[PDB]
């Protein structure tokens, strides 16, 4: 067992929090650095994603495990803002340790943290900007991705991934009361091209290429067949003629199947110009039955996971045919440009220009598991982040303007409200001081002076207040002076900040109320 | 400082490559954990054998894998550029320039460097596939591997390359030259003048049949079988041998290859009647026989369908260096898709290492394909020294703290003309300042004439300063440089961004 | 042969040291203060709350603390009090700075704000002071001042004892006609064998060596004092042969008769000045000795006779009564004698002491420190030596400052609200405006902490009343009530402070903190 008292429990908890902050402090903002994760077997990840970092990192101190579990819960709710939580929690505990040593009982502190949480919801509702979802609002949607992707990329994939995510998102959410499902966007990875070769595929990519040297590479305006029955070879001879007949025997059952298929070929786009016929088979296809498909200018694939073709059932929209003896001319779907690209081993089939299946694939390219992990997470984070925009019309002026302007409301208006109490005013001050950790860390990670930038921010905030105008004041991490996120293009999420402030308040309240470290089960 | 500790780690592999690159380079003894002595100048072979310790090295090593797999040259250009790009960053770090500001600078220089490389183009290989145009590139590629042996290896490669580059015309969309198009074999004994090139496949295994030669006709037809040869077994179980060749020869076959075992009588009778018999342990090499002899393997037994026979000009058994080999080759027709490099050489390390060099020369020709690969750059640091001057000009044009990064960026490109000197044994306190002046002149014109051709003297011709690259026809591949700059710039950016190394949950 | 921190952790070293001097020298503040024990290793204990004693007589382990202590020692030699407030102000100025230092504010920026605040603090001090009239009817205010300085250094039961003693003492030394006062004219004596509550005020001067003879008069109602420097013991002219007991004294008494002729001349003065006259008396205090038989004759004429006087007190004795030192009895004149009232020699079994009181015109007084133990006599000696200088600061400087921390409390409000609205510094230097005002709370905060009352709540109750003054358009001097727990009015309760002490307290605290905050490297010399 273990027991620590005389408030040493509070001293230990602060030490753990200040450490976890120092781990993920430099991991914040577009000027931030990358963290390495070492598996010990040689697999290395270089990531800024706190959802990855907090999940995979070895945490030595037991107090820091509490913040990791809580932050991961926030990740599975809003889908972003992990390092926001760790930074907010850490400074809430440091600013409190100062007041704890001054004689403020921990309960007095945590009660004011709850009082301020109620006030933070008031500013959020007034600070939000409602946007339309019109198809000409790509200006705003592009700015959203230029905000969210910029954090997780190297600034050169910013221009690459910006239109890739933007178009992928609009393929899912119709401009109406529809829906949005991130399983409607496929995340594909491959090698042999550079990270900046990541591209948007209008449809679905099949990884398995066929085994035949004449497989047609360019197939335009073709119907698509999915077969679930083997077309391969499905016995005593004394001479060459009988041996051949035994081989033809089981392939003659295939032959009749092929006759009905080449009747399906002659029936469907057999005489139609600029059109053709694509066949995909869950099972095998005979190399001579592939010679037949090549003979009739047919694209063939075989030995494929039905789950990939299950998407093709949605993408091309045909009926899967369990028996070619029951082969019907109407079961086929529609497809446009079909391209089979060749890498060092397998060939990839691009099923594109599809009627209107509302399904898309983002093809992540790169050389090493280093960058493929970086982009894999970047795309999944970006698609989810932009989805929060189309799910919630409310967009928050970014650049810390939420975290900056709260310092004005918490300091000024609440003191005239007197809505708390004289001694709990200590906590109102602690919360306002700690909300500066987000704009402050963003500056520190840029190399600009952490105090002077905040001073320049405050000046514009005062000028707009004396001018009686609406001015959204942010931080320019390139020049060093202040900016306006609504002009520069930095946007943030309503739902993320709601769950960030309410979550961090609870995390810190739970940690500030820690009385005794009791070791149990031992 | 994690970045300081990373700098210490890269100093180890920097020392490895700093003395490696160049025709005057120094070899490394590499001891394989399985008991093999490997002595080579190839840093890719080095890093494949070098165990990786500091995770920052894993970045640099995987970077060289990107270079080596995707481009058949640039191995040391990645390690050498990367080593110094991170060395000079120590000054920027110590001057107080933050990691993100250093990163921003190198990315800004990435744009400046790529645009200038397009302007450094001197000549262009017009894709004549002529031995003379091939030698212009093959020679400098063979250089840095064996200094002064280019005469032997250039005649070996440029002639071997003409075997796998067939007569092609109006062909920019038809790809040629697979990496496996040229095979290299090792025969212990002899010297460089004992090496030669066979226009087709040579089996390192000694003649297995008793037949030396086929008929004298052109395009001797050939069969490959997949099933094991024995008395005809029925399609099912069974719980004629020589009749196979009675079927094969019907179309004009003098040579019978069996991709599987051989029955009792055929082992005698196939060879008794003067037909070559073959069974190949390498199954991909059977796919090579599909490409060399043109032979289509018969999937069935004893049934050589006419479409399952190929046409090969000449198949004989030959004696190489006293150790016998079997040759399945073409001869002025059905032109072979594979040519074999016969290396006779007494020292198994030099013999194998010569193959390692020729392997890279084969790979260079793969980059001499049509993908904008004809562009030539001025060699011997004429690219590097001119980049230094043009980069410093972009510094004058660039306001802000980015000026400090650009200045240190140019310093990094001095490691290549320096390495060319330290390995060659000319005083770096004299060669380097002479390089600066040779390329930094006031031209009465916007086109530097004879001042973009100034080189680095690795020869024993004693001269103050440096030589002209056109004397030996020393040109560098633009695509090799452009891709290398992209790899090293991003690779160094990666290392410069590592703030903390965290062990995963275990 | 060099050691230094190229990292700024030298600031972490200096701050750590200051936190120690805080935790050591903080708990002594206030009438709710605690007492520190100094053990000298020889077996002597010095029980003190006085800062100067704890600063000058402590074993300092920290090399940084050496500076803070020796610098604070200069506070007492300028104002005569305030050494504890210096130590506390320095520590909090360094602790609040550490907070801003970790934010990346260069020590210059912090230091400049410390200097800017010093300029602003002088404005408040002059506006906050209460000008005192020189009316000798100030007994009420002078008594209240004594309580302010005494309630700190003694146990509050010796305050009722020492309050009228120090007050009436300084009322004697303070000259009229706007002439100054001289604390060197106020005597402090050490006496054992009595309790600490027996400390007493004597209108005049007390002598150590009393009368040693059974016929020495106990007291003289109206005394005329002689200071005599003539050797009245066995002397001889600058042959003695006796053959029996009879002839010994005849020779020596004849040689002492040169004295006895002066013994005759001394009683010729006694007969010249009221030999038998009533209501008159004769006190002899001799620098040299008195023959045992000369004391008998001095008893014959009812003379209070003292002998073997200390020179420095004898020089005072001329000032005590205004008489003259007599170098020869042949020159003994009737007008040389000085007049005094009740003169009595109090019998202490160790030594009888002579009380010479109600003197002609000495303008000088004696405070007899009474107490049995050494630790008690030392504590009281500090209380007297301190309080006499406290009442001197008030009579010298007519300006008195509302106490109970009203200076340190209100200065916080004025520097917090006005400075940035004044535009009196700069945007970045505002970290010093906040740092100083936050550190000004170390004094009212420590006063509360040592009382057991809620540190935060008491500070809040103070601010509430100070807000009422803003709407009431009146001057409300609000201070910390260390008895009830709430606020109080220093001017009603009687808690006062010094203009000069607070002037040099803020000035010095800025200097000490500025020197430490600007420290870069700690270097080793001679090694």
């Amino acid at each position: 067992a273990e027991s620590l008292r005389r408030d040493a429990a509070l001293k230990v908890n602060v030490t753990s929090a200040e450490g976890l902050q120092s781990v993920l402090e430099t991991n914040l903002g577009p000027k931030g650095t990358l963290k390495m994760l070492v598996d010990g077997a040689g697999n290395i990840k270089l990531t800024k994603d706190g959802k990855v970092l907090l999940t995979e990192m070895q945490i030595q101190s037991p107090t820091a495990v509490l913040i990791a579990r809580a932050a991961a819960a926030q990740d599975e709710i809003t889908g972003d803002g992990t390092t926001t939580v760790v930074c907010l929690v850490g400074e809430l505990l440091r600013q409190a340790h100062r007041f704890i040593q001054e004689g403020v009982h921990p309960r007095i502190i945590t009660d004011g943290f709850e009082i301020a949480r109620k006030e933070s919801m008031k500013f959020l509702d007034e600070f939000k900007i409602s946007k339309t979802n019109l198809s000409n609002d790509r200006e705003f949607l592009l700015q959203v991705a230029r905000s969210s992707l910029l954090t997780k990329v190297d600034a050169d994939l910013t221009e690459v991934l910006t239109p890739i995510v933007t178009d992928a998102v609009l393929s899912v959410y119709d401009a109406q009361a529809d829906n949005l499902d991130l399983h409607m966007v496929e995340i594909m990875q491959m090698q042999h091209l550079s990270p900046k070769d990541t591209t948007f595929i209008k449809g679905l990519v099949l990884d398995h290429g066929g085994r035949h040297p004449d497989m047609p590479t360019r197939v335009k305006n073709a119907y698509v067949l999915i077969l679930n029955v083997s077309l391969e070879y499905e016995f005593f001879y004394s001479s060459a003629d009988q041996r051949d007949k035994l081989a033809a025997s089981e392939r003659k059952f295939v032959d009749a199947k092929l006759k009905k298929i080449i009747d399906l070929k002659n029936e469907v786009c057999g005489m139609d110009p600029d059109k053709g016929f694509v066949i995909i088979n869950q099972k095998g296809i005979d190399p001579m039955s592939l010679d037949v498909f090549a003979k009739h200018n047919i694209l063939a694939l075989r030995r494929a996971k039905r789950r990939n073709m299950e998407r093709l059932q949605l993408v091309t929209g045909g009926e899967a045919q369990n028996s070619v003896e029951d082969l019907s001319p109407q079961i086929l779907g529609f497809s446009g440009l079909v391209y089979q690209e060749t890498i060092g081993e397998e060939k990839f089939t691009y099923v594109t220009e599809n009627t209107d299946p509302k399904s898309c694939t983002i093809l992540i390219k790169g050389s090493t598991h280093y960058a493929l992990a970086q982009t894999k997470d970047a795309v999944r984070d970006g698609l989810r982040a932009v989805a929060n925009v189309l799910k919630d019309k409310n967009i928050i002026p970014g650049a810390g303007a939420f975290y900056i302007a709260l310092s004005r409301y918490l300091r000024s208006a609440n003191m005239n409200k007197l809505g708390a109490k004289g001694k709990t005013k200590t906590g109102i001050e602690a919360f306002a001081e700690a909300l500066l950790v987000i704009p402050k860390t963003l500056v520190k990670n840029s190399g600009f002076d952490p105090l002077d930038v905040l001073a320049m921010v405050e000046d514009e905030l005062d000028d707009a207040q004396d001018s009686d105008e609406t001015r959204y004041v942010g931080v320019d991490l390139n020049i060093g002076d202040s900016c306006d996120p609504t002009i520069e293009g930095i946007w943030d999420s309503y739902r993320v900040l709601r769950n960030a402030i309410t979550g961090a308040t609870g995390i810190a309240s739970n940690l500030l109320l820690c009385d005794e470290l009791l070791r149990a089960g031992r | 400082g994690q970045i300081i500790k990373s700098i210490a780690a890269i100093r180890e592999l920097h020392q490895m490559c700093l003395t490696s690159m160049g025709p005057c380079g120094r070899n490394k003894i590499i001891v394989n954990h399985l008991g093999k002595i490997i002595i080579t100048n190839d840093a890719a072979t080095m890093l494949r054998e070098l165990d990786i310790v500091h995770p920052a090295v894993k970045v640099l090593v995987m970077a060289t894998e990107q270079q080596k797999i995707d481009m058949g040259d640039g191995t040391n250009l990645v390690m050498i550029l990367a080593g110094e790009l991170l060395n000079v960053s120590e000054k920027l770090i110590s001057m107080g320039l933050s990691a993100v500001e250093i990163i921003q600078g190198y990315n800004m220089a990435r744009k400046f460097t790529l645009k200038e490389l397009d302007e450094m183009v001197v000549g262009e290989i017009t894709d004549k596939n002529d031995k003379n145009e091939l030698l212009k590139m093959i020679k400098p590629v063979i250089s840095s591997k064996k200094y002064g042996s280019e005469d032997i290896l250039s005649e070996l490669v440029s002639e071997a390359v003409s075997h796998v580059l067939p007569v092609a015309q109006q062909a920019g969309e038809i790809p040629y030259f697979n990496v496996d198009s040229i095979r290299v074999v090792k025969i212990m004994g002899g010297s460089l003048s004992n090496s030669t090139v066979i226009k087709g496949m040579v089996f390192n295994r000694e003649p297995e049949g008793h037949v030396k030669s086929l008929s004298e006709d052109k395009k001797h037809k050939v069969a490959v079988f997949t099933c094991p040869l024995d008395i005809a077994n029925t399609e099912t179980k069974g719980t004629q041998i020589d009749a196979m060749m009675k079927e094969i020869a019907d179309m004009g076959v003098e040579c019978i290859v069996a991709g599987a075992g051989v029955g009792e009588l055929a082992l005698h009778y196939l060879n008794r009647y003067g037909i070559l018999v073959l069974k190949v342990p390498s199954k991909f090499e059977l796919r090579r026989l599909c490409r060399v002899c043109g032979a289509t393997p018969l999937p069935r037994l004893g049934a050589p369908t006419p479409e399952e026979l190929g046409l090969v000009e000449t198949v004989k058994t030959m004696e190489i260096g006293g150790d016998r080999v079997t040759v399945f080759k073409q001869e002025q027709g059905e032109i072979s898709r594979t040519s074999t490099i016969i290396l006779r050489g007494a020292t198994q390390n030099n013999l194998d290492d010569i193959e390692r060099a020729i392997d890279d020369g084969v790979a260079a020709v793969k980059g001499l394909m049509k993908p904008s690969g004809g562009k030539l750059l001025p060699g011997a640091g004429a690219t590097e020294i001119e980049l230094i001057s043009r980069i410093t000009k972009y510094g004058e044009r660039t306001p802000g703290l980015l000026q400090l990064a650009i200045k240190q960026f140019a310093v990094a490109f001095e490691v290549v003309p320096r390495t060319l000197a330290e390995t060659a044994g000319l005083d770096v306190n004299e060669v380097l300042p002479n390089l600066y002046a040779a390329h930094n002149v006031t031209e009465p014109g916007a086109v530097k004439t004879d001042h973009l051709y100034k080189g680095v003297d690795i020869d024993g011709e004693s001269d103050e300063g440096v030589k002209d690259i056109r004397e030996e026809n020393i040109y560098d591949m633009l695509a090799t440089k452009k891709f290398a700059i992209n790899v090293a710039t991003e690779a160094a950016t990666t290392v410069l961004s590592i703030d903390q190394i965290i062990m995963a949950k275990k």
